[PDB]
């Protein structure tokens, strides 16, 4: 492939790099259609720009934590840690956020990585060896309420048990309910006239709820679980500018107020190099 | 070779090795030659 | 003796004519076309009122000052009372269409100035206040008058912030969305096709626009010595290959 | 049984590594494609359409008329505008070629760079427009910059003048976020003749200014954006 | 192949053993040119001598350590060894240094191996167990600030997740911006007065930074990690004189002041054995 | 599943052996080589060019 | 021995997967099937069944 | 396999929509059999409601 | 390729694709026509 | 067997089996024989 083809002195009433930018298009012009060049190859093929590449590597989606500790007098297990959830999202946090928001529609498979590590801030004789067990609520299933409810068996509902230090690994089929995830959606549920703005209401697909097995051991031990996810077979349509303002919210495009100029001020001129 | 049954469970795509900027750097309706004038 | 210059634009019972056009842009290159079976899910014959929705309205005129900041238009909201296109959006459950935008601004050899045309594909705007404040219904519904981006902030409203375009992106790239500018010193019209873009094959009219068409001034208006400071922009589109599906009673919306 | 070794890796998490797993999800059928206009395979394809500079960046906060370079009628000689090419910073940096760049580490490759005239029809101009490859200064005044790549603009009919930046460069390789070795020049612009007004006209008149990358242009060795940051996550 | 052929008496007017190295050869003269020999063969290949054979194998490039305690109250995780990291190099340690430095431009795949291992000098009653994350932080990315910025969320850089006591493998392209890496370089990065000379101005490769994703136990654990590092596809041109007296500084040539005579003296004469 | 067994030496790093390792930047593509003058294959090679002996080493 | 190297997810109970196991009785010879009317392959077969639905609620 | 057929307006004598449910059946009454309908194609094949899927975790 | 000679050991058994609901839906004596009456 | 896909996860090399050292000793323009005088 050529990068540049040779070209000499022009002196023509074909002036190519006269354009109409009102029309919309950017024309194709090359350095050829200017200065005399030389003939090179490219020698590169575009590969890790793809949007598989570019979306397909593993991104850090979450950080949650449970504990693993007597549940004895514990009115409330959900509120002592005592197994968490995550209403699933991935505009949770925003590095792997901005990237998908450069298309409007994305479609994809994904591949999950759970780590989970264990913490035992205090005084312990030793680190136990506990078994982490992530089940997928999908909405409408029932959701549990104590470490140990009927929930837990997921005989239908699939779940995964490792061990705290390793790591999980499975991939879901794309879930979505229409072709495509909407990236953004202007619009509501319906016409109602306080009902909430944006995708929050067309991201609704239940959460994935963490637990340890373990009973409880003489000390208390934290277990912090990181979420991994890597799209797989991406497909991704429409291209809009890039994200500028800082977010706020999952799911809303609002920025925050008395944000900081984010086009950096000149130290000089219009004329300064 | 796929060891699992289901599609999702294979790995990454493969590059497309499509690329047709046209869509978005051309989208003009009445076709524009380079060197010829912009507007007739 | 084409130009790329003059055009006629006929579509229904009416008809457009530009003496000053700078080309038409057509939406990532695809030209509005109905549902193909193939892609179908609802299983219902659809409705195609043709002529009688396809033609050309005209919106209200806005008025291009010194001062102006740009204006935000959604479909198909903005359309929502015209004749039988509306009256067909309201009664059925479902519908589709693709458009033709024309918008319109004429001056003289002397007045400078350069407004952006441009249609953004799910255009989710954000509330002026952070956090997750929601914008209500209202306020992404303006109806023909469309949202004034030089108007105040207000409650439950949208931030009409313009180096922002409503939602945290930078003016400068609103350019890899389809657009097409209007520099008086060129151009007086601008025209953009618009085919049907969305994730589902057919969606509700009422729940969820699909596009804003977004006027911006970028370079000020400046008219010549004396010359009263404004001109109008008048917006025209119209609906193409509309369809209809999933009839009966006629929705009730908000306010 | 078959007889196995395990090598130095086995258990390690690669975020890059590309594997098959099992499905959580048996058997299940995902919702049919239904067709989209827009679809985008390459970050190449994109980084094609030219975008606005906000080259007037001399603002305090962020503003409209940092887009706008202001031309002033009857100046001679004198200079429109000038920016070093660190396409990852600066000027530049915003923009959505920039936007992207800054996801990859290495960029070599041919630059476009247009000015679109927005003054009234009945005045005229004459502009150069100046690249100077790396190992000179800015140019200082237009005999400087007029020996290296330049183009005389004659504003008319024709709106729009695009400009290319040839690569010009030793190493294949320049770092996307400023470096010396690796550096890539400097642009400026001046009067060629001057901007002149029709009568009844008067003040300043613009230039629009885009960036978007020729078809030559590479990226490589993808990495993390200084553009997006966050203190705690996000919740609904 | 013959290492030697039979050759006998010569009492000649062509004598291959009078030669002018003023010249600049080394004139291939053998031992049958001026003894008389006997057939022998070679029974050898020179296989490992081949350059990929002698660059080829792990050697210890880098030595650093981060620990794992209590980050409450710590102004500067970076300098608590909350994390670190090494601005990449491999004139770092200097055995695989002397190695490479036989050549001008060098080229090939690096494989790295990671071992870490933790120790506890003071009183703990267990040892924890830790996974160390060790991420890329290409040049421009936004360097890391504390042990859990968003930094570590790495979105688009590669990491690897692996165990204290274990070892992580991977391997990467040859990144060098030019063909081949300089192993030397007699330039500036620009002609101004008081930039700095050598390769630490061409060998600008960012670096990577690893941290403990676990939280603190009671006790504090200090980790050390070791990096190796294997050429694969090596190519090497220009050879040059091999190090002669020590190093002093990654990436200059430097030598330190009153070092010591590196050639042996005789103990006796020239005439001495 | 095939069943395995696991030899000693799982799990041990020889700094001379020879395998496969995923790589970190999948699909980067490398500079292009040009021609330099110069390469080395083996060290048989440069030890046939003589240096001089500071035979004269009493200093 | 052939060198192996064990990704992400080694040693976990997916309740969804579909493998191999040994079977713990070796052997064995299941009771022969006999002819059963009423087999049902889908649950998309019985949800064409109509059934009657408690419209009337309100008690 | 199409999920609906097309269909357009009836007049006849041929009702499919009535019949008797005291007999046992429930005959297999379509869309189509009462409004007009639009092809539609199935796109699913039901495969995750197989009994051996529906047991088999 | 199974690795267990049993057939218990086998994974999981693919998909009946039988399907045929009249066994439920339809067990009548004398066959009924969608159109024609239910009761003549 | 190549299990990974770019080719910098591939193991060494293999022997250049190259070796001239000719660029190295004896780079002189004008031809010289072992036996024929060095200097004419
Ligand atoms: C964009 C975008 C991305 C997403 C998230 C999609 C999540 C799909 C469902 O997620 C799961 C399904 C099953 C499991 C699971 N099954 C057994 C263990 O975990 C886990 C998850 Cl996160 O939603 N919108
Ligand atoms: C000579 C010479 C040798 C070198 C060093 C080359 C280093 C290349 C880049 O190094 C890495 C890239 C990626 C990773 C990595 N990715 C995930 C984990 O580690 C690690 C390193 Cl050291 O530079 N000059």
């Amino acid at each position: 492939t050529v990068a540049s083809i040779s070209s000499g002195p022009k002196h023509t009433q074909k002036v190519p790099i006269l354009t109409a930018n009102e029309t919309g298009a950017t024309m194709p012009v090359l350095p050829s259609d200017s200065i005399e060049t030389r003939t090179t190859y490219m020698h590169f093929n575009g590969s890790e720009t793809d949007v598989e590449c570019f979306l397909g590597r593993a991104a850090c989606v979450h950080v949650t934590e449970i504990q693993n500790k007597d549940a004895t007098g514990i009115d409330n297990h959900r509120e002592a840690k005592l197994f968490n959830d995550w209403k699933i999202n991935l505009s949770s946090l925003v590095q792997l956020r901005k990237k998908l928001e450069l298309f409007t529609y994305v479609r994809f498979d994904s591949e999950y990585t759970i780590l989970a590590t264990a913490s035992q801030p205090d005084s312990a004789n030793y680190s136990s060896n506990l078994v982490v067990q992530a089940m997928y609520v999908p909405p409408g299933a029932p959701n549990p309420k104590e470490w140990d409810d009927y929930t837990w068996q997921s005989a239908s509902n699939p779940s995964v048990f490792f061990k705290v230090g390793d790591t999980s690994r499975f991939s879901v089929p794309y879930v979505g309910l229409a072709s495509a995830y909407n990236c953004f959606y202007d619009g509501y549920s319906h016409d109602d006239a306080e009902t909430q703005y944006g995708i929050t209401v067309l991201n609704h697909m239940g959460s994935m709820a963490f637990r340890i097995v373990n009973e409880h051991d003489e000390h208390k031990t934290l277990v912090k679980i990181r979420v991994y996810h890597r799209a797989k077979h991406v497909e991704a349509w429409i291209p809009r500018a890039p994200r500028a303002l800082p977010y706020t919210s999952i799911g809303r495009t609002n920025y925050p107020k008395n944000t900081e100029p984010v086009i950096k001020k000149r130290k000089g001129d219009i004329k300064s190099y | 070779i796929n060891y699992y049954k289901d599609a999702a469970s294979t790995s990454s795509a493969g590059q497309s090795l499509s690329m047709d900027p046209s869509k978005f750097t051309e989208p003009v309706k009445d076709l524009m030659l380079k060197g010829a004038p912009a507007l007739n | 003796g084409y130009s790329d210059r003059v055009q006629q634009i006929t579509l229904g019972n009416s008809t457009i004519t530009t003496q000053e056009a700078a080309n038409a842009v057509v939406c990532y290159a695809e030209w509005p076309e109905y549902l193909p079976d193939v892609d179908a899910s609802d299983v219902n014959k659809t409705s195609k009122p043709d002529t009688s929705v396809c033609r050309f309205y005209t919106l209200d005129s806005k008025t291009w000052t010194t001062g102006s900041k740009g204006w935000c238009w959604k479909l198909p909201d903005a359309l929502k009372d015209m004749g039988v296109f509306g009256q067909n959006m309201f009664f059925h459950s479902l519908g589709r269409s693709g458009y033709t935008v024309h918008v319109q601004c004429n001056a003289t050899k002397f007045h400078s100035g350069c407004l952006l045309v441009v249609v953004i594909p799910e255009h989710q705007l954000a509330s002026h206040e952070g956090g997750n404040v929601s914008v209500k219904y209202t306020f992404t519904h303006p109806g023909e008058r469309g949202i004034d981006l030089s108007s105040a902030n207000e409650v439950g409203g949208p931030v009409k912030d313009v180096l922002y375009n409503m939602n945290g992106t930078l003016l400068g790239n609103l350019l890899i969305f389809p657009h097409q500018f209007i520099n008086l010193r060129t151009n007086n019209t601008a025209t953009i096709v618009i085919p049907y873009i969305n994730s589902v094959p057919i969606d509700s009219m009422t729940r969820h626009n699909n596009v804003s068409l977004m006027v911006i001034p970028i370079a000020p208006l400046t008219v010549p010595t004396g010359a009263t400071p404004s001109l109008p922009i008048t917006v025209t589109i119209a609906p193409m290959c509309t369809e209809f599906s999933g009839i009966r009673s006629k929705s009730i919306v908000p306010q | 049984g078959l007889p196995t070794t395990t090598l130095p890796g086995s258990g390690q998490f690669l975020t890059t590594d590309d594997r098959q797993s099992p499905s959580a999800l048996p058997n299940y059928e995902p919702t049919p494609r239904i067709h989209i206009p827009g679809k985008v395979h390459n970050l190449l394809e994109i980084i094609q359409v030219d975008t606005l500079i906000p080259m007037n960046n001399t603002h305090t906060k962020d503003e409209v008329n940092s887009y706008l370079i202001p031309l002033n009628a009857n100046r001679q000689n004198e200079q429109v505008f000038g920016t070093n090419l660190f396409i990852g910073d600066g000027v530049f940096k915003t923009t959505l070629l920039g936007e992207i760049v800054q996801y990859y580490t290495h960029w070599s490759g041919s630059l476009r760079f247009s000015l679109m005239y927005t003054g009234p029809a009945l005045s005229s101009a004459k502009l150069i427009l100046a690249y100077t490859p790396p190992g000179a200064r800015g140019p200082q005044d237009r005999r400087e910059a007029m020996l290296g790549t330049h183009v005389v603009w004659d504003i008319g009919l024709q709106s729009t003048i695009v400009m290319t930046i040839p690569w010009t460069s030793g190493v294949q390789f320049r770092y996307t976020d400023p470096d010396t070795y690796t550096s890539a020049g400097f642009l400026s612009c001046w009067y060629q003749t001057s901007l002149i007004l029709p009568p009844e006209t008067t003040g300043q008149v613009y230039l629009l200014s885009f960036i978007s990358a020729c078809p030559d242009f590479k990226l490589r060795l993808m990495k993390d954006t200084q553009t997006i940051s966050q203190t705690v996550a996000l919740t609904e």
